[PDB]
C-alpha cells in the first residue's frame, strides 16, 4: 500500500 | 505551530514513524512514536498526527518520501547534534 517508514 | 528539538540515541535513531510526500499526496504526518525513544520524551513532545512542515529549517512542502527520509538521517544539518522539527498539530 501508502509507504511509511520507521526514523 | 510549535517546535521541536531532540537526538538521536547512541544508534543514531529517534523512535517515530512517518508517512506521506509529495508522492503519497498526503502531509508528511507522525505515524507513531515508541515510548521510551527520544521524540517520546522531549519538550514540547512529539504524538502522533502532527504534521511536520520543517526540518533543520526547510520546507518540505514538494518534497517526497524518500526525500524526507534522507533529510532526518543527514545528521549534519543538526546545528548543536540536535534535529530540529516544525510540526502542526
Amino acid at each position: 500500500t501508502r509507504r511509511e517508514t520507521q526514523l | 505551530l510549535v517546535l521541536i528539538r531532540m537526538k538521536p540515541d547512541e544508534n543514531g535513531r529517534f523512535g517515530f514513524n512517518v508517512k506521506g510526500g509529495y508522492d503519497q499526496k498526503m502531509p508528511v504526518i507522525v505515524s507513531r512514536v515508541a515510548p521510551g525513544t527520544p521524540a517520546d520524551l522531549c519538550v514540547p513532545r512529539l504524538n502522533e498526527g502532527d504534521q511536520v512542515v520543517l526540518i533543520n529549517g526547510r520546507d518540505i512542502a514538494e518534497h517526497t518520501h524518500d526525500q524526507v527520509v534522507l533529510f532526518i538521517k543527514a545528521s549534519c544539518e543538526r546545528h548543536s547534534g540536535e534535529l530540529m522539527l516544525l510540526v502542526r498539530p
